RNA sequence: AUGUAUAAAAAUAGAGGUAGGCUACUCUCCUGUAUCGUAGAAGAUGGGCGAUGGUUGAU
RNA sequence: CUGCCGAAGUUUCCGGAUAGCAGAAACUCAGAUCAGUUUUAUGAGUAUGUAAAAUGAGAGUUUCUAGUGGGCCAUUUUUGGUAAGCAGAACUGGCGAUGCGGGAUGAACCGAACGUGAGGUUAAGGUGCCGGAAUGUACGCUCAUCAGACGAAAAGGUGUUAGUUCAUAUGAACUAGCCCUGGGCGCUUAAGCGUACUACCCAUACCUCACCGUCUGGGUUAGCUUUGAGAAGCUCAGACGAGUAGGCAGGCGUGGAGGUUUGUGACGAAGCCUUGGGCGUGAGCCUGGGUCGAACAGCCUCUAGU
RNA sequence: CUCUGAACCUGUGGUAGGUCAGCAUCAGUUUUCGGGGGCGGAAAAAGAAUAAGGGAAGGUGGCUGUUUAUAGCCCUUGUUGUAAUACGUCCACUGGGGACUGAGGACUGCGGCUUGCCAAGGAUGCUGACAUAAUGGU
C-alpha cells in the first residue's frame, strides 16, 4: 500500500501573483472572456473532481497514517486499537505541561506523534 | 460443447473445400461458377462524431 | 503495384432474356475491388449496362508468360482534360505487360497531369516486329551496339575523409 | 445462391472502351 | 594510450516533442554507431546514464550520475527513446552519454 | 555514425544550403565545426541568378566576405533568439582558405552537401569567392595566392610522407608473420 | 468474479477453459499427397490469354 | 577527459600513385567496416631469454 | 467551493397569450410503442406520399415551471440581375454555451469534440535546418536571368519538353505540360511539381490499465468467529465526464445563542510573522518556529448587519 | 502446585522494517525480430533439365543478305512433375528482444494436470546497498 497524490502543487487564484490585493486562495474565475476559464492552452489548471485521491489512502500522510487531534490524554487514549492507522497530533493550544503527559502516554501505547518534540527539551 | 464445436469446424472445412472444387471443375470445363454473396458483413466507423 | 485481371460479367436473367450475353474485359488495377469497379464504369460507359442490373461471373488475376524477356508494348488511352476529349498511343519497352502500364501511368501523371480516373486503357498489344516500332528511343534501343555511359545515380555515415571517387 | 453460367453458345466477346 | 570505455558514446538530442509540445518524461538519445531503426534494437532496454559534475562534493566525489534505460527507437535513423530515473534537464541538449551493455542478452 | 570533438570540413564543392543544414545541425549536437576554403562554396544556378539575389539583398549590415556568407546561413537555420541557437553559432568557425591551425589538420567532407553528387551534369553553378569578388570583396587575389602557397607546401609533405610509407609497405611483407597469420583478413 | 480480462489468444489456460476442443485441433491436415492434377481445360487457357 | 589518435592536391563527366625515355607504361580507386595504436594490481614484483632494439620522460 | 443537469437564441398567431426547447411530480406500461432510419409493395405523378420487412431503442403520457422569443458565417437552392461584381429571398447545419492537433500566423479551413494520469496507436498535417519524423525508394516533368514550392493572365516566344499527325531522314501543321515575357534560412538530376509504394513523426482523438466523481443495476439481519449492521453502513458491476442563461445537490468560512467536549490557556489564549511540515479536487483546515500577552475552540442545533 | 515471554544472569539459540536498486519466475497491455507447416493462385507464371519440330533475328559459322554450323536465340509440343519459388491466406505451430502496469486481499468459481499440483476469478520470489544517504519537498 504505496500513496498516490494525483497532484501536489497548489490550485492558486488566477492573477493572484500580479496583485497583493487578490489573495491566493482559489477562487472560481466568472469572466466570460477569460482565458482561464474556456481553459486555454498555457492557461492555469483548475480544481476538477478527477484530481480527487484514491478514497482508501485519502487523509493519509506520507508514513501512511491519519492524523488525529488530540487535545489532552484521554484523546490519545482513543487510538489503542487504531495504532496502525492513525498518528496523534497534539493541537497548537496545549501547554507543555500536557504536552510531556501525552508523549509519555503515547509511547506507552505505541501511537506515533506527528510533533512530540514541541515546546520541550531533553534532559538524558 | 465440445462436439459442438467440432462438428462446426467440420462444416467449415467441407464449406471451404467445396466452394474450391466447384471452382476447380468449371475452370477445367470452361464455364463460369460465381460464388454466393455474403449475408454477413463487419463494418467499422471510420470517421468522427464532429 | 497493378495487376492485370481478366473480368466477365453479364446480366442478371429475366423473362424478356433467358440467357444473357457474355462481356470480357482486361484491365489493371492494384486490388480486385478497383478492378470490378472499374469494369462496371466501362460496360456501363459503354454498353450503358446498369450494375445493378448486372453481376460479375469470373475474375482472374493475369501473370506475364514471358517476364524474363525485354519485350516492346504499344498502349492506347483516352484523355479526360478541360477540353474532355483526347486519345494518344505510345510505345514502352519492358519485360512485363503491367510493368509498361504503371511506366505509362507515370509519364501521364508526370507530363499532362492526369489521373488514374481520368486514363481508360483501350487495348495493350506486344509489338514484336522492330518495323512496327513508332518510337525513336525504342528504335535506338533495338540496335546490336547498345553500349553506354552510366547514367549519374547520386548517391547517416556523415563526414566522409576522402573525396569519394565517383567514377566507374 | 451459387449457380453455374455455361459457355456454350454464349462465349465471352472482349470490349474496349469507344475512342 | 587506451582507457577502459566498457560503454558506447552518445548524444542527448531533445524530448519527446510535436512542433509546440514537449514532453520532458521522454528524452531522444543518438546512440553514435547506430544507424537505423534495426540496428537501435540491440540498445533496447541497455542502461544509459548521464555523467557531470558539480563543484560541492559529496562523499569526497565531485561525479553526479542520473540513470536511465532505453525503451524503444525513435525514427528511421537509429535514435532511440530513453526514459531516466529524473528528467534530464532541457540545458543537456546536445551533451554526451553512455550507453552501457548491460543488461546483456549476447 | 562516429563523430569527432572538433571537426574541420573543407568547403570545396559543397552546396551553400546542403552544407549549412548539415552544420546547423551539427552545431545543435553539440559538436564543434570549423570549415575552411569557405571562398570555394558553390550554389546552384547562373552566377547571374545569384548576383541578383544578393544585389537584392544589398537594397541590416551586408557582409561580403564569403565566409560570413556561409555563416549567414547557418545562422538561420539555428534558434538563434534563443541562448541554445546563441551557443550552437559560437561553436562554429568559418574561415577562407585554410589558416595555418586547420593546415595540418584532417578535413572531412560531407557528401551529401557535395555538388558532384548533387547537381545534374552540365548544370550552371557560381562560386561564392567568386560570386562575392564583385559585390565588395577584395581579398579574392591574395587568398588564392597563399592557396597555393599552401598546396605545394602541402604536396611536398605528402611527398615525404608517401617516401617514408614505401619503406614500411616494403618491410610489409618482408616480415613473414604477415603471410603467416593472414587468414584473419589483415 | 472477473477482475481482470484474459485473452485467450495469449493465455493458453483460459482458451481451455472456452473452447473445450483445443486440446484435439489438427490444424494443418495434408489434403493433396500425392495427385495435384492441374484443371485448366484448353478453353479456359484461350480466354485467359487474350488480347 | 575516457584513443579528447589520424594534414596531399586533384578531377569526378577521371584522377592519383608506379615505372621507363612531356610521348608511350602499369597498377590502384568502387570511400574509413581504413590505418596507427591497444595485453600487465590502467596495468604490480622479480627471474630471465630475446631484442640488445623498441616505447618514451627529463632537460 | 465542488458536483450533477442544461437550453433557446423562434414556429404560430400577435407588447403579449401560445407553442417549441429544458426539468419536477403523479400516473401505465417492456406481451408497448417509438425513430432528422433504410426498405418492400400498393397506388399516384428518376423521385413522390401511403400501407405493411429489416435495424436500433423499453415507450406513451398528464399536470405546472425557469430561461430563450439576436444573429454571424458556411453549404445548397435560388430570382432578377448587371460595367462586372452583386443583390434578393429561401434550404440546411456549425459557431454563438467549445477547449484540443494541424493550417507560418488568424474565428470560421482540415481533423477532433474535454475528469486526473501511465503505456500503446493513429487522424489532419508532416519528415533538408529552424522542428518531433527517410538529405527514403522508383519513375518523369522544370531551368526561372522573378520559376515553383503555398487582372494587362488571354496569349506570344531563334523558349523547351515529350511529341502526335500529315507531307515528301527532313520540314510543315498540330497535341498537351512547364518556363520566359505578358514562415524564415535556403533548395534546382530538389528541400519544386505529378504519380506509385514502404518507413517514420504526434492531438485532449482511439485502445488497455489505474484513480476521482456521477448515474444506473444488484447483493447484504433467527445480524453465522470473516467478524465488513454509523442499513444514514458495507459491498459488487457497467456506462459516462465541454458548458453560458437557468435548474438542483452537498460542502467551506464569519459574529452571536442553547447544549456538549468531566474541552484548551500565564508550563502562554487570541492575533500576527514564516523559503518549516502535513491534509483536502477545492472553499479551507491541522501543525513546528518566531512574536505575543488573556482569553478561546471542536461537535449537534439555533441565529444573522455572515 | 500453577502462573507471571515477570527482574537479572546464563543463551553466542533463533527470527528480524523504512527509502532506493538488481535479477528471476509470472499475469495484463503492447512493440519488434525470427523459424516451421497446411491450403489457394494457369493446382502460380517463369525456369532448369530436357526428346524434338518450326521460325526468324540486332547473324554465329559460312557470308548486308544468311538459319547452326567453327555462337546461339525465339515459338510449339514434349519434358522431370505431383518441380521450385513468389504472392495471398491460415496454424487452438513455435523461438527470442524491449517497454509500461501489479489494481484486488482467507476460502469459494471456471479449467488444466493427476488427494494434491498449475501460467486457471489482478505479484510474487531471490537478493543487495544505503539507511546514521538516497529518496523526496520547499
Amino acid at each position: 500500500v504505496n500513496i498516490i497524490k494525483k497532484r501536489t502543487k497548489p490550485f492558486k487564484r488566477h492573477q493572484s501573483d500580479r496583485f497583493k490585493r487578490v489573495g491566493e486562495s482559489w477562487r472560481k474565475p466568472r469572466g466570460i472572456d477569460s482565458c482561464v476559464r474556456r481553459r486555454f492552452r498555457g492557461t492555469i489548471s483548475m480544481p476538477k473532481i478527477g484530481y480527487g485521491n484514491n478514497k482508501k489512502t485519502r487523509y493519509c500522510m506520507p508514513n501512511g497514517l491519519k492524523a488525529f487531534l488530540v487535545r489532552n490524554v484521554s484523546d490519545v487514549e482513543l487510538l489503542l486499537m487504531h495504532n496502525k492507522t492513525y498518528a496523534a497530533e497534539i493541537a497548537g493550544n496545549v501547554s507543555a505541561r500536557k504536552r510531556v503527559e501525552i508523549v509519555e502516554k503515547a509511547r506507552a501505547l505505541g501511537v506515533k506523534v506527528t510533533n512530540a518534540g514541541a515546546k520541550v527539551r531533553s534532559q538524558e | 460443447i465440445a462436439k459442438r464445436a467440432e462438428a462446426y469446424e467440420a462444416e467449415y472445412r467441407a464449406a471451404e473445400r467445396e466452394q474450391i472444387e466447384l471452382a476447380r471443375k468449371a475452370r477445367a470445363e470452361g464455364n463460369y461458377f460465381v460464388p454466393h454473396e455474403p449475408k454477413l458483413i463487419f463494418v467499422v466507423r471510420i470517421r468522427g462524431i464532429n | 503495384a497493378l495487376k492485370e485481371y481478366q473480368v466477365v460479367g453479364r446480366k442478371v436473367p429475366t423473362e424478356h432474356e433467358p440467357v444473357p450475353k457474355l462481356f470480357r474485359m482486361r484491365l489493371f488495377a492494384p486490388n480486385e475491388s478497383v478492378a470490378k469497379s472499374r469494369y462496371w464504369y466501362f460496360l456501363k460507359m459503354i454498353n450503358k449496362v446498369k450494375k445493378a442490373t448486372g453481376e460479375i461471373v469470373a475474375i482472374n488475376e493475369i501473370s506475364e508468360p514471358k517476364p524474363l524477356k525485354a519485350k516492346v508494348f504499344g498502349i492506347w488511352i483516352r484523355y479526360d482534360s478541360r477540353s474532355g476529349t483526347h486519345n494518344m498511343y505510345k510505345e514502352f519497352r519492358d519485360t512485363t505487360r503491367v510493368g509498361a502500364v504503371e511506366a505509362m501511368y507515370a509519364d501521364m501523371a508526370a507530363r499532362h497531369r492526369a489521373r488514374f480516373r481520368s486514363i481508360r486503357i483501350l487495348k495493350v498489344v506486344e509489338v514484336e516486329k522492330k518495323e512496327d516500332v513508332r518510337r525513336n528511343y525504342v528504335k535506338q534501343l533495338l540496335n546490336p551496339h547498345l553500349k553506354f555511359p552510366l547514367p549519374h545515380r547520386r548517391t547517416k555515415k556523415v563526414f566522409a575523409p576522402h573525396r569519394p571517387s565517383t567514377f566507374y | 445462391k451459387a449457380h453455374f453460367v455455361s459457355t456454350e453458345n454464349n462465349e465471352p466477346v472482349t470490349l474496349h472502351p469507344v475512342a | 594510450a587506451q582507457g577502459h570505455r566498457l560503454y558506447v558514446k552518445a548524444k542527448h538530442l531533445s524530448f519527446q516533442r510535436s512542433k509546440h509540445v514537449i514532453h520532458p518524461g521522454t528524452s531522444i538519445v543518438k546512440i553514435e554507431g547506430c544507424d537505423s531503426k534495426e540496428e537501435a534494437q540491440f540498445y533496447l532496454g541497455k542502461r544509459v546514464c548521464y555523467v557531470y559534475k558539480s563543484s560541492k562534493a559529496v562523499r569526497g566525489s565531485k561525479i553526479r550520475v542520473i540513470w536511465g534505460t532505453i525503451a524503444r527507437p525513435h525514427g528511421n535513423s537509429g535514435a532511440v527513446r530513453a526514459r531516466f530515473v529524473h528528467n534530464l534537464p532541457a540545458k543537456t541538449f546536445g551533451s554526451s552519454l553512455r550507453v552501457m551493455l548491460y543488461p546483456s542478452n549476447i | 555514425s562516429e563523430f569527432q570533438k572538433v571537426v574541420v570540413i573543407d568547403a570545396k564543392g559543397h552546396l551553400l544550403g546542403r552544407l549549412a543544414s548539415v552544420v546547423a545541425k551539427q552545431l545543435l549536437g553539440g559538436q564543434k565545426v570549423v570549415v575552411v576554403r569557405c571562398e570555394e562554396l558553390n550554389i546552384s544556378g547562373h552566377f547571374f541568378r545569384n548576383k541578383l539575389k544578393y544585389l537584392a539583398y544589398l537594397r541590416a549590415f551586408h557582409f561580403r566576405a564569403p565566409s560570413r556568407i556561409f555563416q549567414k546561413a547557418v545562422r538561420g537555420m539555428l534558434p538563434h533568439k534563443t541562448a541554445r541557437g546563441q551557443a550552437a553559432l559560437e561553436h562554429l568557425q568559418a574561415v577562407e582558405g585554410i589558416p595555418p591551425p586547420f593546415d595540418k589538420q584532417k578535413r572531412v567532407v560531407v557528401p551529401a552537401a557535395l555538388r558532384v553528387l548533387r547537381l545534374k551534369p552540365g548544370r550552371k553553378y557560381c562560386t561564392v569567392g567568386r560570386l562575392s569578388s564583385e559585390v565588395g570583396w577584395k581579398y579574392n587575389d591574395i587568398v588564392a595566392k597563399l592557396e597555393e602557397r599552401r598546396k605545394v607546401k602541402s604536396a611536398a609533405f605528402y611527398q615525404a610522407k608517401l617516401a617514408k610509407q614505401k619503406k614500411i609497405a616494403s618491410a610489409k611483407e618482408a616480415s613473414p608473420v604477415n603471410q603467416k597469420l593472414s587468414q584473419f583478413g589483415y | 468474479a472477473h477482475v481482470q480480462k484474459k485473452n485467450p489468444l495469449k493465455n493458453k489456460a483460459v482458451l481451455s477453459r472456452l473452447n473445450p476442443y483445443a486440446k484435439a485441433y489438427k490444424a494443418n491436415v495434408k489434403i493433396n499427397s500425392e495427385k495435384t492434377p492441374k484443371a485448366a481445360g484448353e478453353k479456359f487457357l484461350s480466354v485467359l490469354h487474350e488480347n
